[PDB]
RNA sequence: AGAUCUUGGUGGUAGUAGCAAAUAUUCAAACGAGAACUUUGAAGGCCGAAGUGGAGAAGGGUUCCAUGUGAACAGCAGUUGAACAUGGGUCAGUCGGUCCUGAGAGAUGGGCGAGCGCCGUUCCGAAGGGACGGGCGAUGGCCUCCGUUGCCCUCGGCCGAUCGAAAGGGAGUCGGGUUCAGAUCCCCGAAUCCGGAGUGGCGGAGAUGGGCGCCGCGAGGCGUCCAGUGCGGUAACGCGACCGAUCCCGGAGAAGCCGGCGGGAGCCCCGGGGAGAGUUCUCUUUUCUUUGUGAAGGGCAGGGCGCCCUGGAAUGGGUUCGCCCCGAGAGAGGGGCCCGUGCCUUGGAAAGCGUCGCGGUUCCGGCGGCGUCCGGUGAGCUCUCGCUGGCCCUUGAAAAUCCGGGGGAGAGGGUGUAAAUCUCGCGCCGGGCCGUACCCAUAUCCGCAGCAGGUCUCCAAGGUGAACAGCCUCUGGCAUGUUGGAACAAUGUAGGUAAGGGAAGUCGGCAAGCCGGAUCCGUAACUUCGGGAUAAGGAUUGGCUCUAAGGGCUGGGUCGGUCGCGGCCGGCGCCUAGCAGCCGACUUAGAACUGGUGCGGACCAGGGGAAUCCGACUGUUUAAUUAAAACAAAGCAUCGCGAAGGCCCG
RNA sequence: AAGCCAGAGGAAACUCUGGUGGAGGUCCGUAGCGGUCCUGACGUGCAAAUCGGUCGUCCGACCUGGGUAUAGGGGCGAAAG
């Protein structure tokens, strides 16, 4: 909602910051074995824990 | 015609969410959030139901910034009780004190005989 | 709310410090605002006065009787009810009273009571006539009214 | 805002320490002198024009006399 | 003109609750909403505020009375009993 | 090889079912490789103010905004997207939280418990750590004298921690402008609340007068003495302040639902004057749009008063829609108070808006001209205020917080350009933390989803009409609800019609059909006398032209006997069966004429009667097969219990 | 419905008539709440209970948000397990 506490806002801030694609230079690292961010979250597909 | 919206996030028609209609210099109608209607004090006698005169009817916390004269009447018990019951109390006090004098004198003259 | 007997708000003077004490006596019927009510042993027999049962005559009836010598009023409190003083014995300091149920009780002569019948009159004569009136009656008391057999 | 009724009060109002600036507004019917104090904007209305002129040169110096026209 | 033959004040209840119950509540309701002559100021303004509470509009005197009448016959007999026992108690 | 075996993968079905709830799309152009779906323009429609409009609460959490991509997703497509990627965006003393308590939750003391712990919330507590007051002192120091500090005396029951509302209580911010996305928060301009000021910031108040001796022509000066914690009004009460503690009292906060009136505003309506548009085949001085003044002060209307003074009323009077009021003081006359959201004024026109232009700063809060005017209406609708009633075996919060009064413990100076003190005017400083974007729903929430479901509110135009009904339209919005094209087979779903008969169909008039609004008549049995009842039944209903009836404002003089073609008194006269003029809503009744007898012409909108059974009625019930005769109910009856108690939990 | 006014008739008791008034777990009927019938639609649905018309109530035992309390042999139940 528009009314929110500081802890909820901070939690949503962290959840925003980690919902981003992997950097391109990661895939050229030695022994990478990572293709894409498998922990990507969409606001309409899956909902947050709170 | 022009329809209206609340200017605050309180969306319910509660007692603290009362508005009036104002036309701005910009020629538009907006809500102005009014203050609650104050009440003049009731008399401390607790008998007659009318509220006191000469005292401005405002919210209780508005009384802190008012001058002294706006909150009382230049009379004994002024701003606390009505004039009529003050007159009644003055008469009652004087007459009951006189009655005490009368009964004291009556007993003093009654004890003159063994 | 929840009772049929009106309550009387009585203001006394504190005998030990400069203060006003406000009580919540049960209104004996016939009392009015602006009336002086006198509580004590040497109080006189008038409607609304509170005085011990031992000092009242053999046929007086009372309003708010004490079950024990020292607690507040406990008997004949419901509206329209009263208790009747029957007999005394100066020895053993006992008083026989007739409770509203008709039972006879022996109490201490020091038990205080209000002279007269409690206000609220004959409340049970009027038929309720409506399930809604009973609903509102028992809404102010407790959740007991709609009773399934 | 407060409305000054006569000239003498406006002169001593404009000489107060808090007086930031004075505004002169020429309307069709009157001339308004508007001194900006710490709490109020005191306005003096002058129906005629010659008295407005004498108050124009009699203003205390060191005060912004900015014209609204 | 006369509007009802016999129901009077209980005409608001319609056909409901039974004739005898309406007849029984009729007198209680007439006494309930009646205005009694105040015994303090002499005006006919004593009307019921709540059950057992009677208040006068003029002198603002509040009296504790009956549920439906200003005083019950029981309480009047009690007041007479108390006055006679008081005058018998002293001499 | 089996176990309706476990996991994974793949077939036929099958290019099949299907992409059919809520009326609808069409033309041209642009970008683009590509257009039924994107964008723009034109046209036709829909939502029709109880919206498909404009904003919020909960919930979501970046979905908001800009740019780009066309892999996957948006059950067709897409040049589009709530997709993907890259950047950006939420600014507060005065909007909320924060404070208060509510229903309640919950420590400590105590009790219980093997024990984690739980019972209890004032009950089995030495439960006040505070105080301007006075004394003892340390002089800490600008040691004058007031601020520090320790102890003692005196006073001190929130009698109980603490938590508990973004809808309750709760001081005080409004107007204009501005962005791609933020504003009551940013900028501009006007205010306001709270807290602070020790060295006291300025004024004003307190508060600055009489008496006696002298001097002095008088006025006026000198000395002494005495007052002086304000003043006015008969009163209601008023004035700009107006010494005062512990303590006490009171008020505000602080109160249900419904009815009927009245005042004010906003909107609606009508008549003109402007400005700009629309029509002009003919007519239309015509049709449409627009035509501001915030908070906060001052003044004035208006509304209200169960406020005061004079006076004393029956031949009772006053008065409301209703009421109701009066020797406990009517009517009448004169005052006082409260609210003042209305008008004027400061704010204020400089801003805003509407038009007509002129320069450019690639993208100016640019510059300029003109205007922003006069009126009338009302059972109109919505808010708000006020008055007065009705209902209750229902009586409709608490606490923070603020204020007034009683009392006078004390403090202040010796007549001084004075003191203590000040709720008066102005001045100086500060207001920390958190939230603030967006959606708020036939696509941003829940229902596995862009799911016909569910989800709390605010605002509310014109016509018809009783109406927030239904139907049409304006402001605003949208593209027909996850696809289109071509045909018009059966069967279906939804909607109509049907000659003659009229329930013969069927378990059963199921379904459909009939009736329906308003006016005028006229209404039975039975009945608990209230009802039945819109009983039943009958007539009328359009258009046009009139005719009556139902109101409100003013003014009615007999005149120069004269000078403030006008005014004071008076010789100077009989509207007194009331007239003259002006203005104004709708409503009712009647008449004539008239149309192919059609007229509540769409919409809205009871089929009726005679009985039997059951339940008295209103209400409730098996969410998702049973709404009933079941449950409840008032009424009636019985039982237990006087508190060391009845019933019950533990 | 009570209450009230006026007129008329009455010896009174009182009665009759016309207005006023606006009561009611009152009636028709929106919104809301509910869910009778078509045993309609749908029934691999829009929907793991919905949709259309027709319906019941619509000032009260009314509808509803939020905050609270009651927890499993327990709660709560105008009562249908
Ligand atoms: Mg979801
Ligand atoms: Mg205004
Ligand atoms: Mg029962
Ligand atoms: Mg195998
Ligand atoms: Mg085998
Ligand atoms: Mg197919
Ligand atoms: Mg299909
Ligand atoms: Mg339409
Ligand atoms: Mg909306
Ligand atoms: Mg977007
Ligand atoms: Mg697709
Ligand atoms: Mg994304
Ligand atoms: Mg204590
Ligand atoms: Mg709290
Ligand atoms: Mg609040
Ligand atoms: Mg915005
Ligand atoms: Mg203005
Ligand atoms: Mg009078
Ligand atoms: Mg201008
Ligand atoms: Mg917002
Ligand atoms: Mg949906
Ligand atoms: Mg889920
Ligand atoms: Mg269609
Ligand atoms: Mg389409
Ligand atoms: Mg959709
Ligand atoms: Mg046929
Ligand atoms: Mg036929
Ligand atoms: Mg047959
Ligand atoms: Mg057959
Ligand atoms: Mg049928
Ligand atoms: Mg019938
Ligand atoms: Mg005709
Ligand atoms: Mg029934
Ligand atoms: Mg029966
Ligand atoms: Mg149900
Ligand atoms: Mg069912
Ligand atoms: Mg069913
Ligand atoms: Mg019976
Ligand atoms: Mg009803
Ligand atoms: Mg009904
Ligand atoms: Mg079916
Ligand atoms: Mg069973
Ligand atoms: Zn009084
Ligand atoms: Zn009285």
């Amino acid at each position: 909602s528009s009314h929110k506490t500081f802890r909820i806002k901070r939690f949503l801030a962290k959840k925003q910051k980690q919902n981003r694609p992997i950097p391109q230079w990661i895939r050229m690292k030695t022994g990478n074995k990572i293709r894409y961010n498998s922990k990507r979250r969409h606001w309409r597909r899956t909902k947050l824990g709170l | 015609v022009q329809r209206l919206t609340y200017r605050r996030r309180l969306s319910y028609n509660t007692a603290s969410n009362k508005t009036r209609l104002s036309r701005t210099p910009g020629n538009r109608i907006v809500y102005l959030y009014t203050k609650k209607v104050g009440k003049a004090p009731k008399s401390a006698c607790g008998v007659c139901p009318g509220r006191l005169r000469g005292v401005r009817a405002v919210r209780p916390k508005v009384l802190m910034r008012l001058s002294k004269t706006k909150k009382h009447v230049s009379r004994a018990y002024g701003g606390s009780m009505c004039a009529k019951c003050v007159r009644d109390r003055i008469k009652r006090a004087f007459l009951i004190e006189e009655q005490k004098i009368v009964v004291k004198v009556l007993k003093a003259q009654a004890q003159s005989q063994k | 709310p929840g009772r049929g007997a009106p309550l009387a708000k009585v203001v006394f003077r504190d005998p030990y410090r400069f203060k006003k004490r406000t009580e919540l006596f049960i209104a004996a019927e016939g009392i009015h605002t602006g009336q002086f009510v006198y509580c004590g042993k040497k109080a006189q027999l008038n409607i609304g006065n509170v005085l011990p049962v031992g000092t009242m005559p053999e046929g007086t009836i009372v309003c708010c009787l004490e079950e024990k010598p020292g607690d507040r009023g406990k008997l004949a409190r419901a509206s329209g009810n009263y208790a009747t003083v029957i007999s005394h014995n100066p020895e053993t300091k006992k008083t026989r009273v007739k409770l509203p149920s008709g039972s006879k009780k022996v109490i201490s002569s020091a038990n205080r009571a209000v002279v007269g019948v409690v206000a609220g009159g004959g409340r049970i004569d009027k038929p309720i006539l409506k399930a809604g009136r009973a609903y509102h009656k028992y809404k102010a008391k407790r959740n007991c009214w709609p009773r399934v057999r | 805002p407060r409305k000054i009724e006569e000239i003498k009060d406006f002169l001593l109002t404009a000489r107060r320490k808090d007086a930031k600036s004075v505004k002169i507004k020429k309307n069709k019917d009157n001339v308004k002198f508007k001194v900006r104090c710490s709490r109020y904007l005191y306005t003096l209305v002058i129906t005629d024009k010659e008295k407005a002129e004498k108050l124009k040169q009699s203003l205390p110096p060191g005060l912004a006399v900015k014209e609204l026209k | 003109a006369k509007r009802t033959k016999k129901v009077g004040i209980v005409g608001k209840y319609g056909t409901r609750y039974g004739a005898s119950l309406r007849k029984m509540v009729k007198k209680i309701e007439i006494s309930q909403h009646a205005k009694y002559t105040c015994s303090f100021c002499g005006k006919t303004k004593m009307k019921r505020r709540a059950v057992g509470i009677w208040h006068c509009g003029s002198c603002m005197k509040t009296v504790a009375g009956g549920a439906w009448t200003y005083n019950t016959t029981s309480a009047v007999t009690v007041k007479s009993a108390i006055r006679r026992l008081k005058e018998l108690k002293d001499q």
